[PDB]
RNA sequence: AGGACCGAACCGACUAAUGUUGAAAAAUUAGCGGAUGACUUGUGGCUGGGGGUGAAAGGCCAAUCAAACCGGGAGAUAGCU
RNA sequence: CACAGGUGGUCAGGUAGAGAAUACCAAGGCGCUUGAGAGAACUCGGGUGAAGGAACUAGGCAAAAUGGUGCCGUAACUUC
RNA sequence: AAUUCCUUGUCGGGUAAGUUCCGACCUGCACGAAUGGCGUAAUGAUGGCCAGGCUGUCUCCACCCGAGACUCAGUGAAAUU
RNA sequence: GAUGUCGGCUCAUCACAUCCUGGGGCUGAAGUAGGUCCCAAGGGUAUGGCUGUUCGCCAUUUAAAGUGGUACGCGAGCUGGGUUUAGAACGUCGUGAGACAGUUCGGUCCCUAUCUGCCGUGGGCGCUGGAGAACUGAGGGGGGCUGCUCCUAGUACGAGAGGACCGGAGUGGACGCAUCACUGGUGUUCGGGUUGUCAUGCCAAUGGCACUGCCCGGUAGCUAAAUGCGGAAGAGAUAAGUGCUGAAAGCAUCUAAGCACGAAACUUGCCCCGAGAUGAGUUCUCCCUGACCCUUUAAGGGUCCUGAAGGAACGUUGAAGACGACGACGUUGAUAGGCCGGGUGUGUAAGCGCAGCGAUGCGUUGAGCUAACCGGUACUAAUGAACCGUGAGGCUUAACCU
């Protein structure tokens, strides 16, 4: 901990954003793909939320083709270049787990606005 | 479950050769006063480790 | 296991654990001075000075706050007012137990809990 | 070659350029301090006594100290000894550091154990529970039939059965070294090794490939 | 996903309902996800498609509820689990398309097919 | 209107667990069936043992029933232990 | 037995409720005549469980589930 | 078939797979007409089979809240031998 | 004067007439795959549908789904489906009561373990002066499974089709251990929402009870589904086997002399226990070097003065733990609690102000509260003593030394 948490104070990457358990974020992650190595893109909604020095995630739900997709990014991971916004959105909520069984109108999320 | 057959009264003396009590290691004294008091704890009346709480 | 858990069940549901302390606690907060067990002391202990570190402020909600915990406004007062400014200073051991032990009806170890300024 | 005390309190991560999150148990070598070298002809075999830590030499008994004494005294929080093979050290303090491992990519890493105590048979057996319902009478997780009958006459030793689980050595073998880093005294490595935190622990090159 | 279980189709032709009627790949083998082929059996199947209920083939599980987890630890996980029938002699799929976004797990030679249809990752 | 419907009291007793040197010589707990009727309940009465009563299981007739309990014939008889 | 059983009649407050259900209370009466610690296996009674969902088993046993009022609406068959 | 010994009869249905189940055949060991024959809406804590829902029933068990178990103080059994 | 039946469950243990994997001989053995016999028991050796089944048939797997002994292993361990009680009915037999090695629906499964035996864990004493440590390692246990892909090599072999050996590399299934850093579960000790009702005089704000009342999320810890590692190589001696040189036996021959290879078996290597290893071992360090008497004399016994090393006791406690045990700390202090700061978790308190008739909304405010966590801090509790344990260590011989 007083030893240890500098090898993580070392390695945290202070090039991160804002949150929020509403916010949209358009996560930036690596791929490979084959012989490539592209920037594949995850436009989503934050339900969950990290918090835990360098281990942390976001989880965000997107949907893609018809179909609810959900991924939980460890924050400080080089595979995760850049992450975006978009757009923030009022919760009032930590975990907004309770849109696994929502989608459009119902899975609505009236934005943050100031 | 049940003895098969009466435990002999050697049998049970040597099951209680553990059931022998202690002493006490010799309890200590107060300096205010000659309280013949139990180590790290209230003496008869209100001492302890000198001072003297506790009311009467 | 118990494998590095913190506090005491006693013996019973914390629904009960949770009042006899709340009374034994606005119990010492009054006279001071209590007689219990050693163990159901050395708990008593960590359920009064955060209740006395919390009175160092007057406020009002603290106040209130101090309501919520021991339901007795006759000892919220005597804690911001009393105890309060009492350990305005205090560090925070606000509290003795006095060893004792040994009760009658159970060989059930006994203590004295008290306020370290009681002495007058 | 020989191994180095330390003490655990590890469990990270350390990203790799790729992308890799590699598990990691952040052992701690202050340098250990030969306390005392063993040959064939006052001992019967060529071994090496070390220490690391540091006593408050409060909690020392006389006899220890005089024997930190008889050689490079330092405390420590106890001593350890190291079979070792065609090479030796110097009697005194020859103070040997993490840095004993660099192109080392074996390990063991040794610690106490668990302590679980409770045991009772399933947990530390892995044994299986008989039906939770469809009847079953006070016998849901419990041995159920230690031995066979008359034959067999009593039970076989070895039997499976409840018992104090934890508390022993254990090792680890294999695991890769992630970074050697003495300086601050670190050694990484893959990652879980018994132990919990400020458990001694005994890490020497892998006896295995 | 372990015997029994109910997937989703994610091709076409006697699509929904298709039971899992064992997890190949070894004795004793629990369970199944990523992209492990299973013993399938078509429960619904649609009026005309290419397979009708009751056929027992075999499927990759394209998509799972548990998810999948790469390095540094994210995961990636669905709300459903999916797979692909698979012609039962000689692997690969059968259906001419693929529905719902995959995972690169199954960026294999023989899983191929499918990896290069619409969706995504 | 109803040997009608749902459901407390009240009556009953299909299921499971627990109890099995029980809290209890048949119960507790969670469910369950009837609940204006061939219903249920208090008090008192009348049927007596080869007899009674029985929507019939040999069921009940004072923790006893293919013939009650008590006293007697009686120290039945026991080629058995 | 100072026994978790049995025992006929009368009375019938407040909030919510169809209600002598039920939950919280009034009047009133109680904490059940061994207690104090600990926080083991295992037994008993419960709460929550990833993914799957009867694969359990003789049997879905036990659990889980359903649960109200109003309205919409409702099959074979029928002694209507 | 609450009736079939050979018996898991044969065929069809349901299932990935059905000694059970449903619909048939008739070779009824040994159905059959008030010790009633074949049907029958409704009813059933009735026997068998299936499905949806539901779930720790199970894969495979994990954590947690309480009553015991363990410790101390008081009282203080049992069968058996 | 009672040894509970079949099947299932749970847990097994042994045999070898071996199912798989390993080593070989012959083959009507091209290869790949087989056939049969010899050796081999290390390890491994299927989920379901039907039925009470065991078995069996069937579906689908696997490297394989071994045979058998263990009261047809296992009920003072579980089940109670089959099967012998009492209810009832059918077919059948009998005048009938009733009956069936026919069927059918229903039908109480007790025991707090004294002894042995196992699994754990202590308390004595003994190891010959007493201690604190570190070892040595006699022995004992644990573990021993295996698929697929690739390279060799599309080569050997083959008409092709097909397709190796040998050796090497990677990744899996099942199993075991460990650990919570990740993904998650739980988290009735944290935060919040909410239904009914009671109370704190009322508003406001709160608290009790209703499964934690119902519910949402969640710290530490514990966890598996999570994550990391492991059944290896290599040695020795071999099995079956293959043989070399070789006479009896002018040749021949694996053997009689004499030599060499040879398998998951055996010994070892790997991990754990381990000197009660009474054959009680070893090395390092530490402590005790005052006086007298009775003596029935090497045998002592007893007195006063002395009490060391270390231990134990008590207290604060632990990722240790049923209790003992083991670990840390005791003012020469961070061992617990509290306290400070942070983290985390919830999710923007109360009060006040403002907008709306109002429910309510916005602002202050991302607030308030916040545990077992991290960093730090003597405020409280860990009192001077006291208790135990002694006072130079038997003889005999050898080696030195004097
Ligand atoms: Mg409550
Ligand atoms: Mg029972
Ligand atoms: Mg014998
Ligand atoms: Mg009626
Ligand atoms: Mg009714
Ligand atoms: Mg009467
Ligand atoms: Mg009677
Ligand atoms: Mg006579
Ligand atoms: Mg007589
Ligand atoms: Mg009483
Ligand atoms: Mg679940
Ligand atoms: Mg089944
Ligand atoms: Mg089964
Ligand atoms: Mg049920
Ligand atoms: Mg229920
Ligand atoms: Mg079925
Ligand atoms: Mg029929
Ligand atoms: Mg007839
Ligand atoms: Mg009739
Ligand atoms: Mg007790
Ligand atoms: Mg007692
Ligand atoms: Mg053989
Ligand atoms: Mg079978
Ligand atoms: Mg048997
Ligand atoms: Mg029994
Ligand atoms: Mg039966
Ligand atoms: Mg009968």
């Amino acid at each position: 901990s007083n030893i240890i948490k500098q090898l993580e104070q070392e390695q945290m990457k202070q090039d991160v954003p804002s949150f929020r358990p509403g916010d949209t974020v358009e996560v930036k992650v690596w791929v490979v793909e084959g012989s490539k190595k592209r920037l594949q893109a995850f436009e989503g909604v934050v339900i969950a939320i990290r918090n835990r020095g360098l281990h942390s995630a976001f989880t965000v739900r997107k949907i893609s083709n018809g179909e609810g997709v959900e991924r939980v990014f460890q924050t400080h991971s080089p595979v995760v270049d850049s992450i975006s916004v978009k757009r923030r959105g009022a919760v009032r909520k930590a975990k907004l787990y309770y849109l696994r069984e929502r989608t459009g109108k119902a899975a609505r999320i009236k934005e943050r606005l100031n | 479950a049940v003895q098969q057959n009466k435990p002999t009264r050697s049998k049970r003396g040597m099951r209680r050769s553990h059931d022998a009590l202690t002493a006490v290691t010799s309890l200590s004294v107060d300096k205010t006063s000659g309280e013949k008091h139990l180590r790290h704890h209230i003496t008869a009346d209100g001492y302890y480790r000198g001072r003297k709480v506790i009311a009467k | 296991m118990r494998h590095r858990k913190s506090g005491r069940q006693l013996n019973r549901n914390s629904s009960h654990r949770q009042a006899m302390f709340r009374n034994m606690a606005g119990s010492l907060v009054r006279h001071e001075i209590i007689k219990t067990t050693l163990p159901k002391a050395k708990e008593l202990r960590r359920v009064v000075e955060p209740l006395i570190t919390l009175a160092k402020t007057d406020s009002v909600a603290n106040r209130r706050l101090a309501f919520a915990r021991t339901r007795d406004n006759e000892i919220v007062a005597k804690l911001f007012n009393e105890l309060g400014p009492r350990f305005a200073s205090r560090a925070g051991g606000y509290t003795r137990i006095l060893k004792c032990g040994f009760r009658a009806g159970d060989n059930a170890p006994m203590a004295y809990i008290e306020l370290v300024d009681r002495s007058e | 070659m020989i191994g180095l005390v330390g003490k655990k309190v590890g469990m990270t991560r350390i990203f790799t350029e790729d992308g890799v999150s590699i598990p990691v148990t952040v052992i701690e070598v202050e340098a250990n301090r030969v306390t005392q070298v063993k040959d064939l002809a006052n001992d019967g075999y060529r071994a090496i006594q070390v220490t690391t830590g540091a006593k408050k030499a409060n909690r020392v008994t006389k006899p220890e100290a005089g024997h930190f004494a008889k050689a490079g005294v330092e405390a420590g929080r106890g001593l350890w000894e190291f079979r070792l093979a065609e090479g030796e050290e110097f009697t005194v303090g020859q103070s040997i550091s993490v840095e004993l491992f660099a192109d080392v990519k074996k390990v063991d890493v040794t610690g106490t154990s668990k302590g679980k105590g409770f045991a009772g048979t399933v947990k530390r057996w892995n044994f299986r529970t008989q039906d939770a319902t469809h009847g079953n009478s006070l016998s849901h997780r419990v041995p159920g039939s230690i031995g066979q009958n008359q034959t067999p006459g009593k039970v076989f030793k070895g039997k499976k059965m409840a018992g104090q689980m934890g508390n022993e050595r254990v090792t680890v073998q294999s695991l890769d070294v992630v970074r050697v880093d003495a300086e601050r005294n670190l050694l990484l490595v893959k990652g879980a090794v018994p132990g919990a935190t400020g458990s001694d622990l005994i890490v020497k090159p892998a006896v295995k490939a | 996903i372990q015997e029994q279980t109910m997937l989703n189709v994610a091709d076409n032709s006697g699509a929904r309902r298709v039971m899992c009627i064992k997890v190949l790949g070894g004795s004793h083998r629990r369970y199944a996800g990523v992209g492990d082929i299973i013993k399938i059996t078509i429960k619904e199947a649609i009026p005309r498609g290419k397979v009708k209920k009751g056929d027992v083939l075999k499927a990759v599980v394209v998509r799972t509820k548990k998810g999948v987890r790469r390095p540094d630890g994210s995961v990636i996980r669905f709300d459903g689990n999916a797979c692909v029938l698979l012609n039962n002699n000689s692997e690969q799929p059968i259906g001419t398309r693929i529905f719902g976004p995959v995972t690169r797990e199954l960026r294999s030679e023989k899983f191929m097919k499918i990896i290069s249809l619409a969706p995504e990752v």
